[PDB]
RNA sequence: UCCUCCUAAAGAGUAACGGAGGAGCACGAAGGUUGGCUAAUCCUGGUCGGACAUCAGGAGGUUAGUGCAAUGGCAUAAGCC
RNA sequence: GGGUGAUUAGCUCAGCUGGGAGAGCACCUCCCUACAAGGAGGGGGUCGGCGGUUCGAUCCCGUCAUCACCCACCA
RNA sequence: ACGACCAGGGCUACACACGUGCUACAAUGGCGCAUACAAAGAGAAGCGACCUCGCGAGAGCAAGCGGACCUCAUAAAGUGCGUCGUAGUCCGGAUUGGAGUCUGCAACUCGACUCCAUGAAGUCGGAAUCGCUAGUAAUCGUGGAUCAGAAUGCCACGGUG
């Protein structure tokens, strides 16, 4: 593990040179990465969610758990906390464990891209990267590609503005450009 | 299945195994082997004997999928709003090398009922 | 598909190309030929093409060189 | 027949074929409890793609919920686990 | 004024414990020979409008638009 | 004037199906390499050898021939080895991008030839329909006309049978 150690020394610890604070403890931090994988056309049975979560847990270090629904989804018979997908939310060391597998070894299904925008916005500085699939990691034999399954990513941080979060964006090796 | 790329064939001839996945031509699919000493004979189905696990970056270091699409779409980069022949014939799903549309047109739009 | 190192323009057009920046005073070149191509040497000149019904001005920029007048006054419509 | 507000007079009952609406069955669970937990709605942003539609962030607050219409407690939750 | 029931393929109409649509006859294309006929192949749904109950509503509830039908009821 | 001189269009535009020509879906097969057995015809701004160059199309040096001379031009199926083995296939390449060749005053539209890179369909076929009586049906090869440049349509001759 090297990328979280880079976050402990090389990221925002000199930010007082560019951003105004009353304490050096105000510099921005990463809180969580929620994640999402959609059940798609299996929504009306969804007993496969345990078997889909188990293969997200093949690139994540977390133990699988199943997403409960909110406000229902369409007319598919979704009621209260009905199990409907997977998040398997990342905190602490597990966030950068994943960002040392993502587009380092998990590569053979990526799309044509070269750099995501740094001047992007939400109002707090919480960045996102479009990937659509779990993009596959290579094994000694596979025999693993049939549908690959989905992936969505948006970070959550202590930042109060989009240019404060632009200094925290330094926390990753993913292609972002100024 | 799906061991050489995005395409589903189980057992395929090694000198064309990288075809139909957007990254390699018919002669390149045999030249890519002889630069690495890889066998040009007997059909393949799995990641055995180094026969294709050695070819992942040698395909990806060039124009592939959407990057190949963008390169063969250089023909229209000055025609992305200007409709002059090729422009309109790419802004909608249309022919560019002549089409005898009164026959042989199912392939342009969808199969007969 | 083989056109290289110089423009294919006729001598009646070369008498105009030498004085093309006067196209704030001079009126557009009335042309009947449509197989003809646009070239860098022609940039600054004003041209009007017969569409088989009337003469229309065609707007020319250095982006569209190597295309024919029959691509701006369209051949056998079609969409 | 049962059951609810307003009209209905700052004790209390209360008319009208007055203003207006429901029940006639369910639940081993929503029951017993120690502990733990905490919305709606509006907004910003979405994906291979949408007749419907993801999880976050911003605003907000006894505005969600309680098996069922109706009202009011309600986080000590009596809400869910 | 009062009331009963419907609205889904061109037409007849199915599909209510509340679960993302189906047949007949036409029609369209083709075969036989030229149409009628005979045969073969194929098709697409504003499943009335707006609100409310619901996870989900053509489907349960209200209310308007529409049609056909019933009816204008004691002295 | 609707002329025909001249610069130029359209006649290769598709709301939908059929006829014609044709190739694959093959294993009684296909491809590469080797090899058996040809007829007929055209050929002086032609056919163009040997030889050179150009991935190749094509270009250059340049013999002979005007008819049993010299050139198009070693005919291909067939046979023999290898190899595929239902795999939406080494097959098959619609669509399509680039780079070269060639004619022409000019080729993008509506041309041909070549080399790369990119790639869908096709696993068998509905009511129905067609041709031959013997060197015929089958089915692969080879020429001829037109003509600046380009036919898969037209005509003509062999092989197995």
């Amino acid at each position: 593990a090297k990328l979280h150690d880079y976050y402990k020394d090389e990221v925002v610890k000199k930010l007082m040179t560019e951003f105004n604070y009353n304490s050096v403890m105000q510099v921005p931090r990463v809180e969580k990465i929620t994640l999402n994988m959609g059940v798609g056309e299996a929504i009306a049975d969804k007993k496969l969610l345990d078997n889909a979560a188990a293969d997200l847990a093949a690139i994540s270090g977390q133990k699988p758990l199943i997403t409960k629904a909110r406000k229902s989804v369409a007319g598919f018979k979704i009621r209260q906390g009905y199990p409907i997908g997977c998040k398997v939310t990342l905190r602490g060391e597990r966030m950068w464990e994943f960002f040392e597998r993502l587009i380092t070894i998990a590569v053979p299904r990526i799309r044509d891209f070269r750099g995501l925008s740094a001047k992007s916005f939400d109002g707090r500085g919480n960045y996102s990267m479009g990937v659509r699939e779990q993009i596959i990691f290579p094994e000694i034999d596979y025999d693993k590609v049939d549908r690959v399954r989905g992936l969505d990513i948006t970070i959550t941080t202590t930042a109060k503005s989009d240019e404060e979060g632009r200094a925290l964006l330094a926390a990753f090796d993913f292609p972002f450009r100024k | 299945a799906r061991i050489a790329g995005i395409n589903i064939p189980d057992h395929k001839h090694a000198v064309i195994a990288l075809t139909s996945i957007y990254g390699v031509g018919k002669t390149r699919s045999k030249a890519i082997l002889a630069a690495a000493g890889i066998a040009e004979d007997v059909k393949i189905s799995e990641l055995s004997e180094g026969q294709i696990d050695t070819l992942r970056d040698e395909v990806a270091k060039f124009v592939v999928e959407g990057d190949l699409r963008r390169e063969i779409s250089m023909s229209i980069k000055r025609l992305m709003d200007l409709g002059c022949y090729r422009g309109l014939r790419h802004r909608r799903g249309l022919p560019v090398r002549g089409q005898r549309t009164k026959t042989n047109a199912r392939t342009r739009k969808g199969p007969r009922k | 598909r083989s056109l290289k190192k110089g423009p294919f323009i006729d001598l009646h057009l070369l008498k105009k190309v030498e004085k093309a920046v006067e196209s704030g005073d001079k009126k557009p070149l009335r042309t009947w030929s449509r197989r003809s191509t646009i070239f860098p040497n022609m940039i600054g000149l004003t041209i009007a093409v017969h569409n088989g019904r009337q003469h229309v001005p065609v707007f020319v920029t250095d982006e569209m060189v190597g295309h024919k007048l029959g691509e701006f006054a369209p051949t056998r419509t079609y969409r």
